[PDB]
């Protein structure tokens, strides 16, 4: 697994 | 005359919330930071007590900027023609904690607890000021490194606090509850302790638990650091499924993982310097 950022919305 | 009262420089990000930009106030040199908003892109206005017209950002950032906070303050803010221009206050030297947790891993819980407590203090600082974040998450968290204090940013997903039921949600669904997910409904507190949950589990573990609705509503904690029991206790209540099931933030301050929390100046001094 990769960590990543999530946008909003 | 908002161009001759800040030197601009260069920009510091952009995304759904708009483009900050890195400043310094012309009158004392004050570190700003200056955040631009297209107006044909903000959903929810709202009514300053002037009762000028205001993105509903400005009107939660300004009930949560009065006095001294864990809260990034509204400086200033300025309407143009197509933007809201807003100057925010900006630590330095300054590293958002997604980025420092990418490149620390999981924290110590020493350092995990100290972060959590002031995290808490901002949000019953806005809770008390009648702001309800509703986007919590390290992203949105920004770290004072020679201070040690944490300090909340974007309330572009906000809402005012109510007590009845809230049936629409922007923030970021990997934090959002069980009940969101499932009905499209939450109440206001008891889903912020759900994305606490989540920020606490992803503090000492290194990453979030949940990427998809599935892991949100089948509420399995899986811990892949190790974790003292105190601590995923507190985890697994924050992120209990039915929300009345989860602590207050009064419980989650009284236990037992949360007592003997370093200071500020003792965790940069500890873990940052
Ligand atoms: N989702 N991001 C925002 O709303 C950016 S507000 C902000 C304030 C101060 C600094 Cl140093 C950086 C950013």
């Amino acid at each position: 697994r990769k960590r990543r950022r999530h946008p909003s919305g | 005359p908002l161009e001759s009262q800040y030197q601009v420089g260069p920009l510091l990000g952009s995304g759904g919330f708009g483009s900050v930009y890195s400043g310094i106030r012309v009158s004392d040199n004050l570190p700003v930071a200056i955040k631009h908003v297209e107006k044909d892109r903000i959903s929810d206005w709202g009514e300053l007590p002037n009762g000028t017209r205001v993105p509903m950002e400005v009107v939660l950032l300004k009930k949560v900027s009065s006095g001294f906070s864990g809260v990034i303050r509204l400086l200033d803010w300025f309407e143009r023609p197509d933007s809201f221009v807003l100057i925010l206050e900006r630590p330095e030297p300054v590293q958002d904690l997604f980025d420092f947790i990418t490149e620390r891993g999981a924290l110590q819980e020493e350092l995990a607890r100290s972060f959590f407590w002031q995290v808490l203090e901002a949000v019953r600082h806005c809770h008390n000021c009648g702001v309800l974040h509703r986007d919590i998450k390290d992203e949105n968290i920004l770290i004072d490194l020679n201070r040690g204090e944490l300090k909340l940013i974007d309330f572009g997903s906000g809402a005012l606090l109510k007590d009845t039921v809230y049936t629409d949600f922007d923030g970021t669904r990997v934090y959002s509850p069980p009940e969101w997910i499932r009905y499209h409904r939450y109440h206001g507190r008891s889903a912020a302790v759900w994305s606490l949950g989540i920020l606490l589990y992803d503090m000492v573990c290194g990453d979030i638990p949940f990427e998809h609705d599935e892991e949100i509503i089948g509420g399995q904690v899986f811990f892949r650091q190790r974790v003292s029991s105190e601590c995923q206790h507190l985890i697994r209540w924050c992120l209990a499924l039915r929300p009345s099931d989860r602590p207050t933030f009064e419980e989650i301050q009284n236990h037992p993982w949360m007592q003997d929390v370093l200071l500020p100046q003792e965790t940069a001094e500890i873990h940052l310097h």
